[PDB]
C-alpha cells in the first residue's frame, strides 16, 4: 500500500481525539457528538442553542486559541426535520490546527449570530441567510449580499430548481428589462449516473 | 505574463483555463525542452522584478 | 396544417406560435411595434428592409434565434417580393412615407407598391393579407396622402378580396410624429376634431386580426376612446412638456377633422380596450421636459 | 524562514543626513525613474505584425472543433455518446440509429459553440479519435446562428482541416 | 510543406475556402434527423 | 525511457535576489555642483 | 540584438544595468518547435505478479 | 409543540408589525413613485402594495408571518435607498407578461397545461 | 419563557418563493425507484424518491 | 512537496499597503527560487496514480 | 452619373474615417477582460491599429462585452449601451457573452448578451485568444468599410 | 453520392431534406444549405475485401494506438465477409 495509497496520520488522530474528549467534557451543556475522521479531522456536533458559548470558549481558552475563521458554511439536507446544518470552520495558529463546530436549525427556527465572536461571520452568515433562508438573531444588518435585488426564493436550497423561475430580456416597447417566466431552448438533460452496485462496504447502513 | 502563457499553452493547450490539475496528478506529461525555455525565463525574470 | 406550424409551448419567447409574417416596412415605427409583439410569442418574422442592416441592428434581438430572417427587397422588383412572401402565411403591409421624394411619389409608395405585393402574396398562396390604410382616407379629400391611399385601398381590395384593411386614426407613442410634432413645433388652433389611439392598442389589433378567423375581408377602422378639438389638445401637448421636417401636405392632413364612421368595426370588437392619451402623454413627453386633463367634446 | 521587508533604521549621521536632503531638493530619484523609461525608449518593441504574423502555438491547442475519418473515407464516430456524456457544458447533442448497411453512425451532432468552454475532455473521451479540437481559432461570425454547429459542419471542418489535424495527433499522440 | 509534405487523402479538401461569415456562403444551422411521428393521412374517396 | 528531464549537474545559476545600483555623486557633490552652477551664472 | 553599439551604450547608462546580458526577447537560445518522439515509463503497478488490486 | 420564537409570542404583536410595514410603505409609495419617475400613479402603487398584503394574508403561524414582515421591511430598505433601479420596481408591475387564460375552454384550446 | 406554542400545521409556501402554479397545479410522486431489469444490482432501491409530473417538451425551430 | 524546497517569508512591520507591496515583490523573488529549485529536483516516473 | 460617384467616395472616406479610429469600451467582467488586457499588452498592440486602450463610454464607437452578464449586472448594462453616442457597435467575446457557456442553466445568468443589447461580432472562445479577438475586432473593421450609407441615402 | 430533390434541396447523408409545403425553408433564401459531398457509406463501398487464410483475424483499423480499439473477426460463414465493427473493413477466408 505504499505507492498509491494515502498514508495516516496516527498521532494528529490521537492528538485530535484526546482535544475531542477535552472539549466534550469542558462542555457537556451542549455538545452532542464528536468525531474524528479518517484524514484527521476533528468535528463538533452541538446544540444550536450553545453556539455563542463553544465559540467563545474555542476562541478564549489558553489551550484551544482559535482565533481564525476560516469559513462559515450551511448544507441543505431535505430528509432531516433540521434540514439546515449551519458548519463553522475554525482555524488555531498557536497551535497550527483546525475545528469543525456543527449546529442545526430548520426554516423557522432562527440562530444566534456569531458577530460578537468573530467578525467574517457578518458577511458569511449574510451570504448563508441569502441563500438558504436561515434566519440570524441578533445581526447588525442582515440583507442579501450576491442575488438580485427582486429575487424571490432561496436558491441553494434542494427544493430550488438549477435554472431559477424567472429569466431576464430586454423589452423595446417598455423600453425597459423585464423578467418574465423561464422556458429554455433546449432543456438541461438529467443523467442518472449511479451505478446499482454498492462501493464501499465501510459505509453500509444497516436494514430496517 | 504572455510569456509564462506560452509556458501553460504548450504544456495543457489552453492559455489561462488549462484544466491540468486533476485529482490524481495532471492529464499530461511535460513536452520536451520545455524546462529549458522556463530556466531561460527565470533567469531574465530577477531583471525584470529589478526593473519593476 | 403541417407539423411545423402546429403551435406549442406556453407563448413565451422559446415558443412555437405557428405565425410567419412577413412584415413589409418593418424598419419603421408601427413594424417596429408589431415586430416586438410577434418575436415575444415565439414566431417565425420575415423582415424584408430597404436600408443598411444597421438601422435592423435595434430589430435584431426581438425574437429567438433563427425567428427574425432578415432580406433585402426593392419597391418596383416583383421577384424580391416572391422571394420573401412565398414561404409566409401571412403578410403585413405597414409601407409608407408623409413626403414624396425624388424616386418614390406617393402614387408608387401608396398605390403601386401595396398592389404589387398583394398580387404576389395571391399567387403565392397566402392565407392572409393585413394592410394598413388611413381613417380620413377620401377620394376628393384636399390632400395628396389621403387620396392616394384611398385609392390604393381600393386596388388591394379588389386585387385580394380576403385582405384586412385597418385605418387607425392617429397614432402617439415614443417613437411617432404626433406629439412629437405638437411639441417640438414650439401649428395652429381650429374647429379639427380629432381621436388619436396608442400605438399598442393598434398593435393589440392588428395581433387579434391576424389570430382571428372573421375578421378576413373585413374593414376595421382604429379610434381612440375620446375626440378632442385641435387647439386644447395643442394646449395639453404643450402644458404637459413644460413648455409656454414639415411640409404642406401634414399641415393639410393636421386641418382635416378625423371622420366618423358607425359602420365600421373598431377595435372593441377585436377584444382591445382603448387606452386614452391621459395615461401615456407623460410617458411620451418626458423626454421634452428640461396639468389638467384636455376638454373631451 | 522569514526575512524583514522594511525595517531598515535610516542612520542619523550628517553624511546620511546629507544625502537624503539633496535627494529630496535635486530630486534624484525622480531622474532614476526619467532615465530608465528612456532607457527602455530605445529598445526594440516586441509587437508583431498581425496578420501576417502569428503568435507561436503547440500541438496540444484546442480551437475549432471537427470530425474526423478513417483513411479509407469512413467516419471515424460510432455513435457512443460518451463526448456528450463527458461534456461539462452539454453542448453535444447526439441521436443516432442505424445505417443502411448496419452500421452504428450517428444521425445528429450538435455541438453548440456559444455553450462549449473548450475544455477538451470530449476529444481524450473519445476512443476512436473521432472529434477533435483542431488548431484553428480564426472563426469568428457575425451572428449567432452560425456558431451553432451541426454535423455538416463538422465533417466539413474535418476535410478542411485534416491535413494538420492529423499532423498534430502524429506529433502528441505519444504524450496520451 | 516544401520539405515533409501533409499525407494526401481524397476526401480532404482541394481549395481552402477563408471565413465566409457575413456572405451568401455562410453556415445556416438546421436539424439533420427526420420526422419521428408519422401522420394519417385520411382516404381521397368519400365514406358513401 | 524518454522524459523531460533535468540535466545530471543540473542548470546555471538564477538570481533571486534586489539588484539596485547605487550610482551617481555624493549629497556635497551635488550641492557643490549646483551652487558653483549659480556662481558662474552670476558672475 | 540587432542594435548599435552607440544605442547600446545609452541604454545601458540611462537603464543603470547591463541589458544585454539578460534580454527579454527571445532569440535562437530557445528549444526546437519539433522534438524527438518520447517514451514515457509506466507506473509501479505494471507489473505481471504480485499485483492484486485488493492489496 | 414548544417552538423558538422569532420575534412575536403570539399573533397580537405579528399583526402589530403588519401593521406598521403596511403604513410605511403606504408612506413610502409616493415618494417611490416621484423618484424612479414611474409610469403609474399613486394610487396603483397604493393598490399593488394592498394587492401584496391580501395574498400574504392567509397565514397563521406567528413565526412565518414575523418572516414576511422582516422580508418585506428589506424590501422597503432596499426601495427607501436606491439600490433597486426602474426595472426592479417595475417588475411587481407585468406589463409585458401575456394574459393567461384561466376558465377550461381556452387552456384546452390553446395547450395541454391543467 | 423563550418557547412559544404554535399549535398550527407547518406550512412555509409564502417563504418558497415558487409561483402559486407550480403549487397548486402540480402533483408529487413519492416512491422507491424500481430496480432496472438489465441489471441485477439493487443499490439504487433503498431510498425514497419524489419527483413531479412529466409537461409539455417540444422542438426548437431551429436546431 | 513544499516541505523539500527552502524559501523565506516576507513579513511586513507597519500594516500598510507599502509593506504589502512589498511583500508581494519579495514572493515573486521567492516563487524564482522555488522555480529554480523545482526545476533542478524533477524525477523520473509517472504523471498520474496508478488506481486506474 | 455624378452624383453616383461622388457618393461613393464620400461613403468610402468616411468608412475609412470611422473604420481606422475605434474607439473600444471594454465592460471587465470576467476572465476574458483578462485577455483583452493580453490583447493590449505590447506583443499584440491594439493601439498601433487606431484602436485606444480603455476609451470612455460617452465617447467610445464599439463596446466590448467580455464575460459572464448577470441579472444584476444586465440593467447596468442596457443603461451603459443607451447613452453611447451613434455610430456605435458591439462586439461579444466568449462564451458567456455568446451565449452563456459554462453558466448557461443557471438560475442568475442572461443566456447570451443578445438578449439585452443588439451584437455585430461573436468572438468564440474560452477565453478566445487575443488573436482570436484580434481577429475579430479587424472583421468588424470590414464591416465597416462595406457599409453603404450615403449610396443608400442618394436612393432613397 | 448527393441527391437533389424536386424543390431544388441537397440531400444530406443521413437523408433529411425539407418538405416542399414546410415554412423552414426561408432559412436558405439568399444563403445555401451546407451538406458534405463525401458520403462515407459510399466511400467505404470502394473498398476491396481483405481475403486471408486464417480462421480469425485482427483488425485495430491502421495505425495502432491512432485506430479503433483491436477487435477479433470470425470468417466460418461462406456466404458473407467479415465486416468490422468499427472501421467497416471487411475480410473474407481464403479457403
Ligand atoms: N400616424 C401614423 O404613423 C399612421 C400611419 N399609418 C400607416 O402606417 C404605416 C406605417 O407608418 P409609420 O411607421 O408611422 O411610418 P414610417 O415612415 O416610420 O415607416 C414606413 C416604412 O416603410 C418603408 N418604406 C417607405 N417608403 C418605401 C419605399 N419607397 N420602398 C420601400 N420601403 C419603403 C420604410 O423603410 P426605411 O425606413 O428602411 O426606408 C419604413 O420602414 C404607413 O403605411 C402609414 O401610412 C396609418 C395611419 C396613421
Ligand atoms: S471541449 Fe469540453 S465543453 Fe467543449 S464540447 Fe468538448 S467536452 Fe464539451
Ligand atoms: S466519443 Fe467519439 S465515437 Fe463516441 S459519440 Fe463522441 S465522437 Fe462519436
Ligand atoms: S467565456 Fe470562459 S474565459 Fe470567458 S468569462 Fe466565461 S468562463 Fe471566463
Ligand atoms: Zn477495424
Amino acid at each position: 500500500t505504499r505507492p498509491t495509497v494515502r498514508p495516516r496520520n496516527d498521532v494528529a488522530h490521537k492528538q485530535l481525539s484526546a482535544f475531542g474528549e477535552y472539549v466534550a467534557e469542558i462542555l457537556p451543556k451542549y455538545v452532542q457528538q464528536v468525531q474524528v475522521s479518517c484524514f484527521s479531522e476533528l468535528e463538533i456536533c452541538i446544540h444550536p442553542d450553545g453556539v455563542i458559548p463553544v465559540l467563545t470558549f474555542l476562541r478564549d481558552h489558553s489551550n484551544a486559541q482559535f482565533k481564525s475563521l476560516a469559513d462559515l458554511t450551511a448544507v441543505d439536507i431535505p430528509t432531516r426535520q433540521n434540514r439546515f446544518e449551519i458548519v463553522y470552520n475554525l482555524l488555531s495558529l498557536r497551535f497550527n490546527s483546525r475545528i469543525r463546530v456543527k449546529t442545526y436549525t430548520d426554516e423557522l427556527t432562527p440562530v444566534e449570530s456569531s458577530v460578537s465572536v468573530y467578525k467574517a461571520a457578518n458577511w458569511y452568515e449574510r451570504e448563508i441567510w441569502d441563500m438558504f433562508g436561515v434566519f440570524f438573531a441578533n445581526h447588525p444588518d442582515l440583507r442579501r449580499i450576491l442575488t438580485d435585488y427582486g429575487f424571490e426564493g432561496h436558491p441553494f436550497r434542494k427544493d430550488f430548481p438549477l435554472s431559477g423561475y424567472v429569466e431576464l430580456r430586454y423589452d423595446d416597447e417598455v423600453k425597459r428589462v423585464v423578467a418574465e417566466p423561464v422556458e429554455l431552448a433546449q432543456e438541461f438533460r438529467k443523467f442518472d449516473l449511479n451505478s446499482p452496485w454498492e462501493a464501499f462496504p465501510a459505509y453500509r447502513q444497516p436494514p430496517e | 505574463r504572455e510569456k509564462m502563457f506560452e509556458f501553460y499553452e504548450r504544456v495543457s493547450g489552453a492559455r489561462m483555463h488549462a484544466a491540468y490539475v486533476r485529482p490524481g496528478g495532471v492529464h499530461q506529461d511535460l513536452p520536451l525542452g520545455l524546462m529549458d525555455d522556463i530556466y531561460e525565463f527565470s533567469k531574465n525574470f530577477s531583471l525584470r522584478i529589478d526593473e519593476l | 396544417l403541417h407539423h411545423a406550424v402546429i403551435p406549442h409551448g406556453k407563448g413565451g419567447r422559446s415558443s412555437v406560435s405557428g405565425i410567419v409574417a412577413t412584415v413589409f416596412g418593418a424598419t419603421g415605427f408601427l413594424g417596429r411595434y408589431l415586430v416586438n409583439h410577434l418575436g415575444r410569442m415565439g414566431s417565425q418574422v420575415i423582415v424584408p428592409y430597404r436600408c443598411e442592416p444597421y438601422d435592423t441592428m435595434h430589430l435584431r434581438p426581438m425574437g429567438d434565434l433563427g425567428q427574425i430572417i432578415f432580406m433585402d427587397w426593392n419597391g418596383r422588383d416583383k421577384d424580391s417580393i416572391r422571394r420573401a412572401v412565398e414561404h409566409s402565411n401571412v403578410v403585413i403591409n405597414l409601407v409608407g412615407r408623409e413626403w414624396e421624394t425624388k424616386n418614390f411619389d406617393f402614387e408608387d409608395v401608396f398605390v403601386k407598391i401595396p398592389q404589387a405585393i398583394a398580387q404576389v402574396s395571391k399567387e403565392a398562396g397566402v392565407e392572409k393579407f393585413i394592410h394598413i390604410s388611413h381613417l380620413n382616407a377620401d377620394i376628393k379629400s384636399s390632400s395628396k396622402y389621403l387620396r392616394n391611399k384611398a385609392v390604393g385601398e381600393k386596388e388591394v381590395r379588389e386585387t385580394f378580396p380576403e385582405a384586412t384593411i385597418i385605418k387607425p386614426a392617429d397614432i402617439f407613442g415614443r417613437e411617432d410624429r404626433f406629439l412629437n410634432y405638437f411639441a417640438n413645433i414650439r401649428s395652429l388652433g381650429k374647429k379639427t376634431v380629432k381621436q388619436p389611439v396608442y400605438i399598442v392598442d393598434v398593435t393589440k389589433g392588428i395581433i387579434n386580426a391576424i389570430k382571428d378567423p372573421d375578421a378576413r375581408g373585413k374593414t376595421f377602422a382604429f379610434v381612440g376612446p375620446n375626440r378632442y378639438l385641435l387647439f386644447d389638445l395643442v394646449q395639453y401637448v404643450f402644458a404637459v412638456a413644460h413648455r409656454p421636417w414639415t411640409t404642406r401636405d401634414k399641415v393639410e392632413r393636421i386641418h382635416t377633422t378625423d371622420r366618423t364612421l358607425p359602420h365600421l368595426p373598431g377595435l372593441e370588437d377585436l377584444g382591445v380596450q382603448a387606452t386614452p392619451l391621459e395615461l401615456k402623454a407623460i410617458e411620451v413627453l418626458r423626454r421634452h421636459r428640461t396639468v389638467q386633463p384636455a376638454k373631451t367634446v | 524562514t522569514y526575512k524583514y521587508v522594511n525595517l531598515r533604521e535610516p542612520s542619523m549621521d550628517m553624511k546620511s543626513v546629507t544625502d537624503r536632503a539633496a535627494q529630496t531638493l535635486l530630486w534624484t530619484e525622480l531622474i532614476r525613474g526619467l532615465g530608465m523609461t528612456l532607457s527602455y525608449l530605445f529598445r526594440e518593441p516586441a509587437t508583431i505584425n498581425y496578420p501576417f504574423e502569428k503568435g507561436p502555438l503547440s500541438p496540444r491547442f484546442r480551437g475549432e472543433h471537427a470530425l474526423r475519418r478513417y483513411p479509407s473515407g469512413e467516419e471515424r464516430c460510432i455513435a457512443c455518446k460518451l463526448c456528450e456524456a463527458v461534456c461539462p457544458a452539454q453542448a453535444i447533442t447526439i441521436e443516432a440509429e442505424p445505417r443502411a448497411d448496419g452500421s452504428r453512425r450517428t444521425t445528429r451532432y450538435d455541438i453548440d459553440m456559444t455553450k462549449c468552454i473548450y475544455c477538451g475532455f470530449c476529444q481524450e473521451a473519445c476512443p476512436v479519435d473521432a472529434i477533435v479540437e483542431g488548431p484553428n481559432f480564426e472563426f469568428s461570425t457575425e451572428t449567432h446562428e452560425e456558431l451553432l454547429y451541426n454535423k455538416e459542419k463538422l465533417l466539413n471542418n474535418g476535410d478542411k482541416w485534416e491535413a494538420e489535424i492529423a499532423a498534430n495527433i502524429q506529433a502528441d499522440y505519444l504524450y496520451r | 510543406p516544401t520539405v515533409k509534405p501533409p499525407t494526401a487523402r481524397k476526401f480532404i479538401w482541394t481549395n481552402h475556402k477563408f471565413n465566409l461569415s457575413g456572405t451568401p456562403q455562410q453556415y445556416v444551422p438546421y436539424s439533420t434527423t427526420r420526422k419521428k411521428i408519422q401522420e394519417w393521412v385520411p382516404p381521397s374517396t368519400p365514406y358513401k | 525511457v524518454k522524459q523531460d528531464m533535468p540535466p545530471v549537474g543540473g542548470y546555471g545559476p538564477i538570481d533571486y535576489k534586489r539588484n539596485l545600483p547605487r550610482r551617481g555623486l555624493s549629497g556635497y557633490s551635488m550641492f557643490a555642483v549646483g551652487i558653483g552652477a549659480l556662481l558662474f551664472g552670476y558672475w | 540584438a540587432s542594435a548599435t553599439r552607440l544605442i547600446q551604450g545609452l541604454r545601458n547608462w540611462a537603464s543603470g544595468r547591463d541589458l544585454q546580458a539578460k534580454l527579454q526577447l527571445r532569440y535562437q537560445e530557445i528549444s526546437k518547435r519539433t522534438q524527438p518522439p518520447p517514451k514515457l515509463p509506466v507506473g509501479p503497478s505494471h507489473r505481471l505478479s504480485n499485483n492484486y488490486y485488493c492489496a | 409543540t414548544s417552538v423558538k420564537p422569532i420575534f412575536s409570542r403570539d399573533m397580537n404583536e405579528a399583526k402589530r408589525r403588519v401593521r406598521e410595514l403596511y403604513r410605511a410603505w403606504y408612506r413610502e409609495v409616493p415618494n417611490t413613485v416621484h423618484l424612479f419617475q414611474l409610469d403609474i400613479s399613486v394610487k396603483q402603487g397604493r393598490d399593488k402594495v394592498r394587492e401584496m398584503f391580501k395574498k400574504n394574508a392567509h397565514v397563521t403561524d406567528p413565526r412565518v408571518v414575523d418572516l414576511l414582515v422582516i422580508k418585506g421591511k428589506m424590501e422597503l430598505e432596499e426601495t427607501i435607498n436606491v439600490w433597486k433601479q426602474r426595472t426592479h420596481v417595475m417588475r411587481f408591475f407585468h406589463e409585458t407578461e401575456a394574459p393567461r387564460p384561466k376558465d377550461f375552454l381556452s387552456k384546452f384550446y390553446v395547450g395541454h397545461d391543467p | 419563557t423563550q418557547l412559544i406554542t404554535v399549535d398550527e400545521k407547518l406550512d412555509i409556501t409564502t417563504l418558497t418563493g415558487v409561483p402559486e402554479e407550480h403549487i397548486k397545479t402540480r402533483k408529487a410522486r413519492i416512491f422507491v425507484p424500481a430496480r432496472n431489469n438489465m441489471q441485477s444490482g439493487v443499490n439504487n432501491t433503498k431510498k425514497w424518491k419524489m419527483e413531479f409530473d412529466t409537461r409539455e417538451r417540444w422542438e426548437n425551430p431551429l436546431m | 512537496v513544499y516541505d523539500q524546497v527552502e524559501f523565506d517569508v516576507p513579513i511586513g512591520s507597519r500594516g500598510d499597503c507599502y509593506d504589502r507591496y512589498l511583500c508581494r515583490v519579495e514572493e515573486m523573488r521567492q516563487s524564482i527560487r522555488i522555480i529554480s529549485q523545482c526545476l533542478n529536483k524533477m524525477p523520473p516516473g509517472e504523471i498520474k496514480v496508478d488506481d486506474a | 452619373s455624378r452624383g453616383e460617384y461622388v457618393v461613393a467616395k464620400l461613403d468610402d472616406l468616411i468608412n475609412w474615417a470611422r473604420r481606422s479610429s475605434l474607439w473600444p469600451m471594454t465592460f471587465g467582467l470576467a476572465c476574458c477582460a483578462v485577455e483583452m488586457m493580453h490583447m493590449a499588452a505590447p506583443r499584440y498592440d491594439m493601439d498601433r491599429f487606431g484602436v485606444v486602450f480603455r476609451a470612455s463610454p460617452r465617447q467610445s464607437d464599439v463596446m466590448i462585452v467580455a464575460g459572464t452578464l448577470t441579472n444584476k449586472m444586465a440593467p447596468a448594462l442596457r443603461k451603459v449601451y443607451d447613452q453611447m453616442p451613434e455610430p456605435r457597435y458591439v462586439v461579444s467575446m466568449g462564451s458567456c457573452a455568446n451565449g452563456g457557456g459554462y453558466y448557461h442553466y443557471s438560475y442568475s445568468v442572461v443566456r447570451g448578451c443578445d438578449r439585452i443589447v443588439p451584437v455585430d461580432i461573436y468572438v468564440p472562445g474560452c477565453p478566445p485568444t487575443a488573436e482570436a479577438l484580434l481577429y475579430g475586432i479587424l472583421q468588424l473593421q470590414k464591416k465597416i468599410k462595406r457599409e453603404k450609407r450615403l449610396r443608400i441615402w442618394y436612393r432613397r | 453520392g448527393v441527391r437533389t430533390s424536386p424543390t431544388g434541396e441537397k440531400v444530406t447523408h443521413t437523408g433529411q431534406v425539407y418538405d416542399d409545403e414546410d415554412y423552414r425553408r426561408v432559412r436558405f433564401v439568399g444563403r445555401q444549405k451546407e451538406v458534405n459531398e463525401n458520403f462515407a457509406i459510399d466511400l467505404i463501398a470502394e473498398q476491396p475485401v481483405s481475403q486471408v487464410g486464417s480462421r480469425v483475424i485482427s483488425c485495430d483499423g491502421g495505425g495502432g494506438a491512432l485506430g479503433h480499439p483491436r477487435v477479433y473477426i470470425n470468417l466460418d460463414k461462406e456466404t458473407k465477409t467479415g465486416t468490422c465493427g468499427y472501421c467497416g473493413l471487411q475480410f473474407r477466408q481464403q479457403h
